[PDB]
């Protein structure tokens, strides 16, 4: 009588059915924000020596489950490939601290492990930039192309030329490094390290994402 | 780990009572439970199995319209139900746990047993003996007898001993004819060929006094030996 | 740094003193236990289906 | 000659073979939109191998020399094949609607669950309305003088009065095609809006409509007229119908690169 | 004055090459010539183990050579039944990154260990129907990548801030600390006689360490790309290596130098997992185009390939030479023979 044993694992399959059901309705998103840049702000989103630090959030009854990165030392050459699935990556940076987030932000893209996700690029702290170039900004200094730069575009309203020159400046500064490679599409955001829209960024993003897999999948483009 | 088991009593002919084993101290949703009953002048005699997922139920072919068995998994709690009670439904009741999977021990715990009072082509289990006198300090041997070829295709020998003490639940010793159980001394052995079975005890104290019980597990009807007292 | 140094100069010397064989000998003794327990391998000869517990 | 039709019989086995076996066997491809595939590419399967040649032997030389018991039989069955195999399409068509439209809960509302339910109802349906059609002399009450001097005259085919026939049609073309017509409008916008969607889709919807108005206009339509029609456009329109089921797997499982695997 | 001692080190890194390479009397290959090659093998798939939700990191025979145990990105642990197939146990974890696993020599624990800095101890036979976590072990700070059991109490670890570690599991202390690894170190194996191990690391070295006092023995280059999995001979004086450039390499052991290397031309992916045969006659590593190569060991020949639809990122073979069991990215466990 080994008939038991087969009836344990039936059962056992059985609760794997209900886990692989739970799994397979879920969204993973990584995040890789730099060592000063405020992603202790981006990540309070309660208001709808440990390593991965899991989160929960959902937005109109769809699950997210955003993964942080811990003590991992330095080097992401090898725990990079664990990440191969997820939906898109969160960056956060700060707006000289600059040429190394540009130079990380062009290691991260054109892996071989990451050729296929899309990045949803964040800009945070947009005050401390309006506040340099109101009083401090030279970015002429190590951005000597700034002097011979111009725009049509849809800026917004009550703010200098100045400001928002910079900001596009910036903005261009990481568009150009994304096209320069179409599988997959940056999302450059202008946002606050105390905002509210910052969910609803990431659902649409996730949205548009998913639906051009979706017509990739049934060739309809 | 510990079952306590409720009900009892005195019943007329023709009725019907509902005995109950309480489970607390363990996962009770993942063990197969039996029912086994003792004459009080007789061997034990196996009467009822269900499964973990309820998925399957045997009984005894002495009682299979009359008695049903079922569990309750959110309390913990096993019962089973008897209905027109004849003469011979006159013993104690033990819940047994068992579970199954490659390598694990069934029938490693028994309850403490409730009492009750009334107003074919199985496989034949027979012992040499009902008695023997000895002395401590030396070896004995206990001799059982099949009536069909227990060893199964695959290799395994399904043989059981439990060496009921005098006073109390039984316990088990050896499974399978040759593994050991986890708590027994080491000092019991059990050998085979086939048909023909021995279980020796090299040395001898004051705790080894009691029945000694031989049971199969090769097919659904379970047929009790008779039991060989030891006398000190 | 010279006291990182002073740490790996001291590996080296360790490491350095290690007594060592001719390859010759070193290649011979690979070959005895492969030879000495080839019968012992059933994943190199093949067992007749019989004593193979991974039938069909 | 007669020959020629042959090379279709040939199509409506392969296709499915084809289709039913390159995911029949493949752990990779056990998900939830290719069973519905399979179901269809089954149905096509038995539908060929079983109609077709009776209908050889029915449009070669015109008669049915294999008695009135067979006869409602083999109508049946017919009726039965081909209101699954449009069913198939519709469904996969509202799948196909289901992903696109809302991308977000694709995978909770389209399980395996469901898939199972739709494939069921699909192939039980017609069987209960074919068979409680024919057997039962419902098509013909009323009218039954008129098929007694056809038969007379001994060939097998579906005979309509006029609410038999507006029914068979209302309650098999036009529900499957209505709710592929509407979803196939959408997707093409949702397509041009957020991104050849056109050359994709028109293909579709046009095999599906040359493949199917013919016939079940002239057979909605005969009552009307006072069934003048011959019977060979008749043969024409059946012939025309079964290239649907050999036009399927092309349309719906070889268009896409697992179409190229 | 840095450079003084710093000559002074690279004096001795001149003495130990060659001195090491002025013994090299003939090579391992002309010593194999005399001998018949063992020909084709053909292996065929006996089973398929099915019910992992996700892509599949590792496994571990048992000592019992019919239970086995492999972990996936779901974050499960399950053992199977490798004659008839069945589940014996299925266990969830806390953290769903996991990169490894083992299993006990006597059959009572299962550890792993993953990206989250932590190496668990699971207790299999218990008085309750259920198998409970018993030990989290915690103090290094990269990620786990191996982990190794030598008794019931003794375990070591291997993890991704260069240092490997021997522990004390009742006490929960970290006894022994190994360290002299430049990067991360990616696995290690241990020693029949269980008083040496070998571990490889990101650096493209391997390196020799003794148990007992907790310092480095030899240390072998060679390499160009980092290492991904290390075996060790059965007769113990010997062990071999996969790389990330399509090469697996011989090292012996009192000889300290490098023997056959294992390689072909039509190969451009690396290795993931090596692994030995009973005898040591057959040479058998995963690769990642998909394929798993099995090699003879003493002349460097293809003969066989067990032919997955994705990554093939494990293997092993039974103690007493049964058979051979591979895992991989697209979820199914494979037993050839
Ligand atoms: N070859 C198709 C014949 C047919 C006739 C009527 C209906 Br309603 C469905 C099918």
């Amino acid at each position: 009588e080994d008939k038991a044993a087969v009836e344990r694992s039936k059962m056992i399959e059985k609760q794997l059915q209900k886990d692989k059901q739970v799994y397979r309705r879920t969204l993973r998103l990584l995040l890789l924000g730099a060592d000063n840049s405020g992603k202790s702000t981006i990540v309070k989103q309660m208001r709808i020596t440990s390593g991965i630090f899991e989160t929960k959030f959902q937005v109109d009854k769809v699950n997210f489950h955003m993964f942080d990165v811990g003590a991992q030392r330095d080097e992401r050459r090898k725990w990079i490939q664990c990440f191969n699935d997820v939906t898109a990556i969160i960056f956060v940076v700060d707006s000289n601290r600059l040429q190394e987030a540009l130079n990380d932000f062009k290691s991260i893209w054109n892996n071989r492990w990451l050729r296929t996700i899309s990045v949803i690029l964040f800009l945070n702290k947009q005050d401390l930039l309006a506040e340099k170039v109101l009083a401090k900004s030279k970015i002429e200094d190590y951005f000597p192309e700034f002097a011979r730069y111009t725009t049509d575009a849809t800026p917004e309203p009550g703010e200098d030329p100045r400001v928002t020159r910079a900001k596009y400046f910036i903005r261009k500064e990481f568009v150009d490094i994304s096209t320069a490679s179409g599988r997959h599409i940056c999302y450059p955001h202008f946002t606050c390290a105390v905002d509210t829209e910052n969910a609803r960024r990431i659902f649409n993003d996730c949205k548009d994402i998913i639906l051009q897999m979706n017509l990739r999948e049934y060739n309809l483009v | 780990v510990q079952l306590v088991e409720s009900g009892g009593g005195l019943v007329q002919p023709g009725g019907s009572r509902k005995l109950s084993c309480s489970a607390s101290g363990f996962a009770f949703s993942s063990f197969g439970m039996h029912w086994v009953r003792q004459a009080p002048e007789k061997g034990l005699e196996w009467v009822a199995y269900i499964s973990s997922g309820s998925g399957t139920i045997y009984y005894a072919d002495t009682v299979k319209g009359r008695f049903t068995i079922s569990r309750d998994d959110p309390k913990n709690t096993l019962f089973l139900q008897m209905t027109s009670l004849r003469s011979e439904d006159t013993a104690m009741y033990y819940c047994v746990r068992s579970i199954y999977y490659y390598g694990s021990s069934p029938f490693d715990f028994w309850g403490q047993g409730t009492t009750l009072t009334v107003s074919s082509a199985d496989i034949v289990m027979t012992q040499a003996t009902s008695s023997v006198p000895v002395t401590p300090g030396e070896s004995v041997s206990i001799s059982c007898r099949s009536s069909k070829s227990l060893l199964h295709s695959n290799g395994n020998t399904y043989l059981y001993w439990f060496l009921q003490r005098p006073g109390q639940s039984p316990q088990l010793l050896i499974y399978r004819m040759s593994n050991l159980a986890s708590g027994v001394p080491d000092r019991f052995s059990g050998s085979g060929s086939g048909t023909a079975f021995t279980l020796t005890i090299s040395r001898l104290e004051a705790e080894d006094v009691g029945v000694y019980y031989c049971m199969q597990h090769l097919e659904y009807p379970l047929t009790f030996g008779a039991g060989t007292k030891l006398e000190l | 740094s010279i006291a990182q140094a002073r740490k790996l100069v001291e590996q080296l010397k360790m490491e350095a003193n290690i007594d060592r064989i001719k390859v010759s000998k070193a290649a011979a003794d690979l070959m005895a236990y492969c030879e000495a327990h080839a019968k012992e391998d059933p994943l190199l000869t093949p067992v007749p289906a019989s004593e193979n517990p991974f039938r069909e | 000659l007669y020959s020629l039709m042959s090379l279709i019989i040939l199509a409506t086995l392969v296709g499915n073979l084809i289709v039913i076996i390159s995911i029949s066997h493949f752990k990779q491809l056990h998900t939830p939109t290719n069973w519905l595939l399979h179901s269809m590419a089954i149905v096509d399967f038995l539908l060929g191998c079983l109609i077709m040649p009776c209908s050889m032997v029915r449009t070669v030389e015109r008669c049915w020399y294999f008695g009135e018991i067979l006869c409602k039989v083999h109508t049946s069955t017919d009726i039965m094949l081909s209101s699954a195999s449009i069913f198939h399409l519709a469904f996969i068509s509202i799948d196909r609607y289901c992903a696109v439209c809302d991308p977000l809960r694709y995978k909770a509302k389209i399980n395996i669950s469901t898939i199972l339910v739709m494939i069921l109802v699909s192939w039980s349906l017609p069987a209960v309305y074919a068979f409680g059609m024919i057997f039962l002399e419902l098509n013909l009450k009323g009218v039954e003088e008129l098929y007694r001097s056809q038969v007379s005259d001994g060939g097998c085919s579906p005979f309509f009065s006029k609410v038999s026939g507006v029914l068979a049609f209302m309650t098999s073309f036009y529900i499957p095609g209505s709710v592929m017509l509407f979803v196939y409008y959408r997707i093409y916008f949702i397509a041009k809006g957020q991104a050849k969607a056109a050359k994709t889709l028109g293909i579709m919807v046009g095999v599906f409509l040359v493949c199917w108005c013919p016939f079940f206009l002239c057979t909605v339509l005969d009552p009307f007229l006072g069934y003048v029609i011959p019977p060979s456009l008749n043969d024409a329109l059946y012939w025309f119908g079964y290239l649907n089921s050999a036009l399927n797997p092309m349309v719906y499982a070889f268009f896409y690169p697992w179409f190229r695997r | 004055e840095l450079d003084q001692l710093r000559q002074e080190a690279e004096q001795l890194k001149n003495q130990i090459r060659d001195a090491r390479k002025a013994c090299a009397d003939a090579t391992l290959s002309q010593i194999t010539n005399n001998i018949d090659p063992v020909g084709r093998i053909q292996m065929r798939t006996r089973r398929t183990l099915r019910g992992h939700l996700a892509k599949i990191y590792a496994m571990h025979w048992g000592t019992d050579s019919r239970l086995l145990v492999s972990a996936s990105q779901d974050g499960k642990l399950i053992i199977w039944d490798s004659y008839t197939t069945n589940k014996v146990h299925a266990i969830p974890l806390r953290s769903s990154w996991v990169m490894t696993c083992a299993y006990a020599p006597s059959g009572n624990y299962v550890a792993c260990g993953g990206l989250d800095n932590i190496c668990s101890i699971y207790n299999l036979k218990t008085r309750e129907g259920n198998v409970r976590v018993s030990r989290e072990l915690a103090g290094h700070t990269g990620y786990l990548s191996c982990c190794r059991f030598l008794d019931d109490n003794q375990i070591v670890t291997s993890s991704g801030d260069t240092t490997c570690a021997l522990w004390d599991i009742e006490t929960g202390q970290q006894t022994t600390t190994f360290t002299g690894h430049t990067g991360d170190v990616m696995s290690l194996s241990l020693a029949p006689d269980t008083r040496l191990f070998v571990s490889g690391a990101c650096d493209a070295s391997a390196k020799l360490w003794d148990v007992r006092e907790g310092m480095c023995r030899q240390t072998f280059t060679g390499h160009e790309s980092d290492i991904n999995a290390i075996c060790f001979f059965p007769n113990g004086n010997a062990f071999a290596t996969g790389s990330d450039d399509a090469t697996c390499r011989l090292f012996d052991l009192r000889a300290d130098q490098e023997l056959m290397t294992y390689s072909h031309d039509n190969i451009i992916c690396g290795i993931t997992s090596v692994s030995f045969s009973k005898s040591g006659r057959l040479l058998l590593a995963g690769y990642d185009d998909f394929n798993c190569n099995v090699w003879d060991a003493l002349k460097a020949d293809r003969a066989g390939v067990l032919a997955h639809d994705n990554r093939v990122s494990c293997l092993g073979v039974t103690d007493d030479g049964m058979a051979v069991a591979t895992g991989s990215w697209d979820s199914f466990l494979k037993i050839w023979n």
